[PDB]
């Protein structure tokens, strides 16, 4: 027989399942909707563990439950009453004998200990992976420390002492590789001569590598707290989504820098060399699976100032036109080919974040917070699961590091890139378009000639790596 | 076979712009959505008795990727320029969106509609007359929509398709 | 993309979590924080085919020993881990092997025997003894170090190959 449960009058998590409090999707069940009590019961269920559910819940719960209330509810879940002695136990005690306590022992082993351990696993995941709740509410942290630090009894003792230490470490808070990273490559600019660094004087291989390390670090720094609730679109976005915004602003700046390098090169032959070099950088981005970098280049080539430069495009070699066309096609048909390629490559990679943002936003805007059933409002949990499937995909690509060596000077050069200067966006993008009109006027105006601006060789060293002993 | 129209939604973020396409494409009568689903942005419709396929690009949420706007806009034949009727800044942004569309398409006569979107019950700050006057100064239609009742949504998209057909 | 459900089992402290985090993040965890249950995902190309590994990292502490059936039902393949400087953990291997066989009602479950902490000089379980046990199970034996990465990809990706050929 199934174990008997505490009375639902003294322990709220023993109410029977019904369509008035939980709805399952059509081999563990998948929850479509439920009351917060039923969600917490299934989060800490005695029959099975559900690590996906724990991540989904802890990532998304603040849209339906405050952090203080979540802690109260899991403490309530933890405090499970033990059953009274049975008739057989009673008769043994009346004869001065020790009772067998078979039902009590089974209920401890198969209900209390799994539920309590799974509550502690929620606490552990909460502290390790969602610690911002405690950084932003010091009183919440005090309550968690107090709860964990007063759990008695030896069955939980190893995990109680461990979680206490994890909390203390989180309050005051190294990579190994299969191989050595390749040698840093240099072209016209030599090591230490940061004043000469530029698009054509750094080695195109090393430009792509150092931008990939920078863009990988920016990608890896974005936490789910910056995404859930669509907070990067709201008035407090600078407060709630700073790592995401830093990542996007880097991408915008690099795209504008590519555009500025192109249209400020007024001599046609020199501008062809600039565009060819950027396509070579794109080729190395592709080899590195840096899709953010790929699209930084594609966006620049499709911008209004650059796209119209027919005289420049006409002189790009056919093999480079083919590289650029293939990269452009990743974005066509709502990123159909990009999505397939991302799902096929061997990481490390740098995804393009924009698709994730649109899908999180539309998932949150296009599904209701609650479902109404039999006069009750149930939390629409399927909507939160869809959001957490996206944040989980994001996190999966955040794990793998690049086996590339940092060059601190090249890193700083790209960190400090500021193509707009002090200009506002509209003034700057109008400037770029007017430069485009200057260097290749609208027909039927004649094409002017312009003097060279670069005193060094324009020949590319290419993008195949070298290896001395 | 049937004509396909590539439509692009543009406008300020954070003020409910995405509700326009979601409500159109939705199971009109079930309030549910998965945007990751292959062709959650394609819809076959009958407009003035002629069947066509709408392909709608709405990059809502990517507004900070400002250097990608040109690329996204280039894909479109017709544009819905959306502001929120309770956000004057989003209305003041419209002029620059329209100027950017004209530059990207290299035309002074690009099919487009002005859409005023009621995204919540906060007080309206852009009156109908203000937006009608702006649309008339541009020579384009004005449609007002509700982000919650689906009112105006079909009118916004069908009016844009008629602008393309009559270009 | 084929999805594979891997489960890492073995006695407390043998390095199940350190092995998993080394695979996932290329990082060695020095702390000993006993696991209750954790899960990880990894996209990776193995023998030219892209797949998605779901990795369940389980509890070795004896206090959790009554909670194993639920994760054994879901797993497709199992890394059975002991530490080569801990003879009791090696003796515990057969209990995991027999429980997996009972739960899945099968004599033919994909498994790999893993002898971890092979960076440590003071070995107490000889390779020959573990290899004999592996042969009796019909499975490969791979020695690993979560600290240095020795054998780590080999252990996990061999298990993928055995699920694939199952
Ligand atoms: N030298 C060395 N130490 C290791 C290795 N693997 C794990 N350790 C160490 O052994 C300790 C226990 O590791 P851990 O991964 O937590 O083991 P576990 O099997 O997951 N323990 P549990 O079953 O309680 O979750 C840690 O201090 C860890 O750094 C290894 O390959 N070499
Ligand atoms: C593959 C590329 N296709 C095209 N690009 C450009 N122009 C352009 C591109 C790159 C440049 F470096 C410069 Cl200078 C100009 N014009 C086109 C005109 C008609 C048809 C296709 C075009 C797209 C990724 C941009
Ligand atoms: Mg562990
Ligand atoms: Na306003």
């Amino acid at each position: 027989g199934q174990m008997r449960l505490p009375s639902a009058d003294v322990y709220r998590f023993a109410e029977p399942d019904s369509e008035e409090n939980i709805i399952f999707e059509e081999g563990i069940p998948i929850i479509k909707a439920g009351t917060v009590i039923k969600l917490i019961e299934r989060l800490t269920y005695h029959m099975y563990a559900d690590p996906n559910f724990v991540r989904t819940f802890l990532t998304t719960y603040r849209s339906f439950c405050k952090p203080q209330e979540l802690l109260s509810l899991i403490i309530e879940r933890f405090e499970i009453p033990e059953p009274e002695p049975t008739e057989a136990d009673r008769i043994a005690i009346e004869n001065g004998d020790q009772p067998l306590s078979a039902e009590l022992k089974r209920f401890r082993k198969e209900y209390i200990q799994p539920v309590q351990l799974r509550v502690l696993n929620v606490c552990r995941h909460w502290v390790e992976h969602h610690f911002y709740d405690f950084e932003r509410d010091a009183y919440l942290l005090q309550r968690m420390e107090e709860f964990i630090g007063t759990v008695r009894g030896k069955a939980m003792k190893k995990w109680v002492e461990s979680i206490t230490k994890i909390i203390q470490r989180k309050k005051i808070a190294n990579i190994t590789f299969q191989s050595s990273p390749p040698t840093v490559e240099w072209h016209i600019s030599r090591p230490g001569h940061i004043e000469t660094f530029d698009l054509l004087t750094l080695h195109p291989i090393e430009i792509a590598r150092q931008l990939t390390l920078l863009e990988s670090d920016l990608y890896r720094a974005v936490q789910p707290s910056e995404l859930v609730g669509s907070v990067w679109t709201k008035e407090d976005k600078e407060i709630n989504s700073p790592n995401l915004l830093k990542m996007i602003r880097h991408t915008t700046n690099l795209t504008l820098w590519f555009e500025k390098c192109i249209v400020e090169t007024e001599n046609l032959e020199e501008r062809v060399a600039v565009v060819s070099r950027i396509i070579e950088i794109l080729q190395v981005f592709q080899e590195l699976n840096n899709f953010n970098g790929v699209l930084e280049v594609v966006s620049a080539m499709n911008s209004s100032p650059v796209y119209r430069l027919d005289h420049t495009f006409e002189q790009i070699p056919s093999r480079q036109k083919k590289i650029l066309e293939e990269a452009h096609e990743l974005s066509e048909d709502h990123y159909k080919k990009y999505l397939a390629k991302l799902r096929s490559i061997n990481p490390p990679c740098v995804p393009f974040f924009g698709i994730y943002l649109t899908n999180i936003l539309k998932t949150e805007e296009g599904n209701p917070e609650v479902l109404k059933r039999h006069g009750k409002e149930l939390i629409n949990f399927s909507k939160r699961r869809k959001v957490a499937e996206i944040t989980g995909e994001i996190q999966q690509y955040q794990n793998q590091p690049y086996c590339l060596r940092v060059e601190s000077d090249i890193k700083r050069f790209f960190e400090n890139l500021n193509p707009m200067g002090n200009s506002m966006e509209k003034e700057f993008t109008d400037y770029l378009f007017n430069k485009s009109l200057e260097i290749e006027p609208r027909n039927p105006k004649p094409l002017p000639r312009f003097p060279k601006k670069y005193s060094y060789p324009l020949k590319s060293p290419g993008v195949r790596p070298s290896n001395p002993r | 076979g049937m004509t396909e129209y590539k439509l692009v939604v543009v406008g300020a973020g954070g003020v409910g712009k995405s509700a326009l396409t979601i409500q159109l494409i939705q199971n009109h009568f079930v309030d549910e959505y998965d945007p990751t689903i292959e062709d959650s942005y394609r819809k076959q419709v009958v407009i003035d008795g002629e069947t066509c396929l709408l392909d709608i690009l709405d990059t809502a949420g990517q507004e900070e990727y400002s250097a990608m706007r040109d690329q996204y806009m280039r894909t479109g034949e017709g544009f819905l320029c959306v502001f929120a009727i309770n956000n004057t800044k989003s209305f003041e942004d419209i002029h620059q969106y329209r100027e950017q569309i004209k530059r990207v398409k290299d035309s002074d006569d690009v099919p487009m509609v002005l859409v005023g979107n009621k995204c919540d019950l906060a007080a309206r700050t852009v009156e109908s007359r203000q937006a009608q006057d702006l649309a008339r100064s541009y020579g384009i239609p004005y449609i007002e929509t509700s982000a919650k009742t689906r009112q105006g949504v079909e009118d916004a998209f069908y009016t844009l398709v008629r602008e393309i057909r009559q270009h």
